[PDB]
């Protein structure tokens, strides 16, 4: 469960994320994309080319949501809700992805946090997003 | 793929008592209800909200009838499950756009109704020897993503 | 999660299995270790061998807390917060395992329940077992 | 795992940048603090209760420097995976007892310390590179657990 300490690491790291919160989202996704190709198999309508505008655009949704998760990491359960149907009964995306977005996102917050990257920092980062997936894949059956 | 004589003799032996017809139905529907998320390649099917309407839904029954029966033509080849399934693994992943994960949770529901058919029949020695078979045939499905 | 349907499945079909509780308990451990011998590597003190009293033992023991987590279906955590401790401090399995059991555990219960083991039953079965592995794998991290 | 030669290339190329005993000590020392229950088999390392406890135990640096010089020795030979590992993998299962999950953990920890290690230069085509090696060591260490 997220601790104080978690919530603390997580809202500063975020914080030091700021406005980059959409292109982060976006090479993200094209790291998950490129090193998990499996992944792309949901996003058949998708033009998923190098430098995609519309990978871009999905990128800050994704980005948005995280944002919004992080201001409510007291609640999310009910901060996320419609996202949870969504991808529990219009997308059915399988529950293993959310693993590899997730470690996409740690590695590209590791390549652009040299100084707030630590140890613990990293553990509370890793705890947070098992948290958000846990909460998005909660009403899959 | 890497089984022993022993375990192959196994494999086999359980399969020609096998009925696809019947286990196909039974394994494509169980997926269906155990895993209700599958479903989202089936919305054509049209009424998979109980177990009940899954399991008699005849496009249900039909469809496994057809994986099944694809899988029982790779346990003729065990020995070029990548080369016989070369197709059918370019035709998930461009044109039916199937998560490979899928293929796993197929297998493992296999399994069960294996040993929910079989009884005593299917022991663990057995279960090893289909675990293997099941992970090799999902492995060569998923061979030609990209 | 749990519906009033899963929780009335659930304890019907383990009411089936009655005093067979120990013997399913040692044929699932058994089925575990030949599929998956990675499983293996925590029972290094084990007597793995068919037949072994040991795994008969702990089988047994195994049998016992899924009775004991039937009759607090309601309350799994409460109910379950000992074990739940041994295995996230002293045992510490890693949580991928906790599926591999389940499955074996489902596989054992289809092979001797053939008129109880429904889909509906199914389902509901594996939704239990998915609720008793996270319930062992909450105080992790 | 299958590695093309663009994949090898681009994993090689970086790993003649890292500095081992510095990564090794990284890797290691966040394993056992993002994922605490990989401690199991550090007992003996001394604290490791805290993330500067870990982080800074001779012992887990010490220890972090072997694995990655054996990790190294396999990367300069990348068609040979198995073959190159499969001692140290019955090590693992018969003396050891390390689950082989822990091998996996690991990866993912290493491709972090890498990306932050070498900041931008970690670019997609390269992480998805080590992706594959780091399954690839993973399987290969494995391989032989019975
Ligand atoms: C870290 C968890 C994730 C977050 C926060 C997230 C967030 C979102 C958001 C904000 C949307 C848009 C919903 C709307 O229109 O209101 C969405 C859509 C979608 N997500 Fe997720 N998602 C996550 C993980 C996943 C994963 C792992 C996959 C699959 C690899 C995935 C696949 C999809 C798909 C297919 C869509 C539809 C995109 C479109 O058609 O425009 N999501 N997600
Ligand atoms: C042992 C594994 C499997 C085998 C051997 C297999 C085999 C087949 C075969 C032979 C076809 C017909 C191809 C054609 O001629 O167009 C097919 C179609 C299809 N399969 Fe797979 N399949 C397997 C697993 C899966 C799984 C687990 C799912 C998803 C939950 C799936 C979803 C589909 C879909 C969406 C179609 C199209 C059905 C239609 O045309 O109405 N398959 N499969
Ligand atoms: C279905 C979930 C599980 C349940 C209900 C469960 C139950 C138990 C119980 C009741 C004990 C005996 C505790 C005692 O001695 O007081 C125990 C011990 C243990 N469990 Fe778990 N466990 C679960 C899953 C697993 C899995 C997946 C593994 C690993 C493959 C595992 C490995 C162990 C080990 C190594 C011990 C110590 C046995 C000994 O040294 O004698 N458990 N577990
Ligand atoms: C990239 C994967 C890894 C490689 C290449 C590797 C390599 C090695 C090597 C070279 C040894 C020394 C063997 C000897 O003394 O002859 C060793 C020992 C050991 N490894 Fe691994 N290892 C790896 C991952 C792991 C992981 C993930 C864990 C567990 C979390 C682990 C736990 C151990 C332990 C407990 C020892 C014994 C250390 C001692 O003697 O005190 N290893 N490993």
């Amino acid at each position: 469960v997220l601790s104080p300490a978690d919530k603390t690491n997580v809202k500063a790291a975020w914080g030091k994320v700021g406005a980059h919160a959409g292109e982060y989202g976006a090479e993200a996704l094209e790291r998950m994309f490129l090193s998990f190709p499996t992944t792309k198999t949901y996003f058949p309508h998708f033009d998923l080319s190098h430098g995609s505008a519309q990978v871009k655009g999905h990128g800050k949704k994704v980005a948005d949501a995280l944002t919004n998760a992080v201001a409510h990491v007291d609640d999310m359960p009910n901060a996320l809700s419609a996202l949870s149907d969504l991808h529990a009964h219009k997308l059915r995306v399988d529950p293993v992805n959310f693993k590899l977005l997730s470690h996409c996102l740690l590695v590209t917050l590791a390549a652009h946090l040299p100084a707030e990257f630590t140890p613990a920092v990293h553990a509370s980062l890793d705890k947070f997003l098992a948290s958000v997936s846990t909460v998005l894949t909660s009403k899959y059956r | 793929v890497h089984l022993t004589p022993v375990e192959k003799s196994a494999v086999t032996a359980l399969w020609g008592k096998v009925n696809v017809d019947e286990v196909g139905g039974e394994a494509l529907g169980r997926l269906l209800v155990v895993y209700p998320w599958t479903q989202r390649f089936f919305e054509s099917f049209g009424d998979l909200s109980t177990p009940d309407a899954v399991m008699g839904n005849p496009k249900v029954k039909a469809h496994g009838k057809k994986v099944l029966g694809a899988f029982s033509d790779g346990l003729a080849h065990l020995d070029n499950l990548k080369g016989t399934f070369a197709t059918l693994s370019e035709l998930h992943c461009d044109k039916l756009h199937v998560d490979p994960e899928n293929f796993r949770l197929l297998g493992n529901v296999l399994v069960c109704v294996l040993a929910h058919h079989f009884g005593k029949e299917f022991t663990p020695p057995v279960q090893a020897a289909y675990q293997k078979v099941v992970a090799g045939v999902a492995n060569a499905l998923a061979h030609k993503y990209h």
